[PDB]
Formats: C-alpha cells, structure tokens, sequence
C-alpha cells in the first residue's frame, strides 16, 4: 500500500494425494478427487510434504 | 496406497520379511507377509551414547 505498509490477504493451499493416477481428469489440466486417489491432503508450499 | 501396501494392478499386496526390534531389522526366521511402507512418525529419542 500507498502508506508503505503491507497486508497478509491470504496463503495459497496446496494438495497432495497417495494416488494420483486415481484422480478423475475433468479436462483442461484439472481434476477431482476419488475413492480410488484417496482424500486430498493439505499444505503450504515450502513446508512438510511441499 | 492407502493402505501403504505395495500392490500391483490387481490389487494384490506385494510380500516379504517384515522388520522387528530397534533398530529394526530383518530376520532369517521370518513368514512373508504384506510390505508396509507406514508413513508414522518417529519417536523422539533420548542420547544413550556418544
């Protein structure tokens, strides 16, 4: 900002799963998840599994 | 997969000697059994030597 401050609006989530062959393609580059991919997983970027 | 077996297309679950004792370690007395890969955690350990 114009006052030479700065605001955290948010973090990016990232998603992992234990199959991701399973994962149900829905066109483009984009996907669903499945009882065969397993649940998503959750993180951040630079941290544990990312 | 989720089950952190090691399985082929069908399914089925890769075997071999299971490991026991700390450190673990693998056997000559051993019946195969299904390969885990668990993804649990470790425990903290206390220095005993040095």
């Amino acid at each position: 900002y114009s006052n030479e401050q700065e605001q955290v609006l948010g973090q990016i989530v990232l998603a992992n799963f234990a199959n991701n062959e399973g994962l149900a393609s829905q066109g483009d580059n984009v996907w669903a998840a499945t009882q065969a991919s397993g649940v998503a997983l959750l993180g951040t970027a630079g941290s544990g599994n990312f | 997969d989720e089950n952190r077996n090691l399985v082929n297309m069908q399914g089925m679950q890769l075997t071999g000697y299971p490991a026991t004792g700390t450190p673990p370690t693998i056997q000559q007395g051993a019946n195969p059994a299904p390969i885990t890969i668990p993804n649990t955690l470790m425990a903290a350990k206390s220095t005993t030597t040095a």
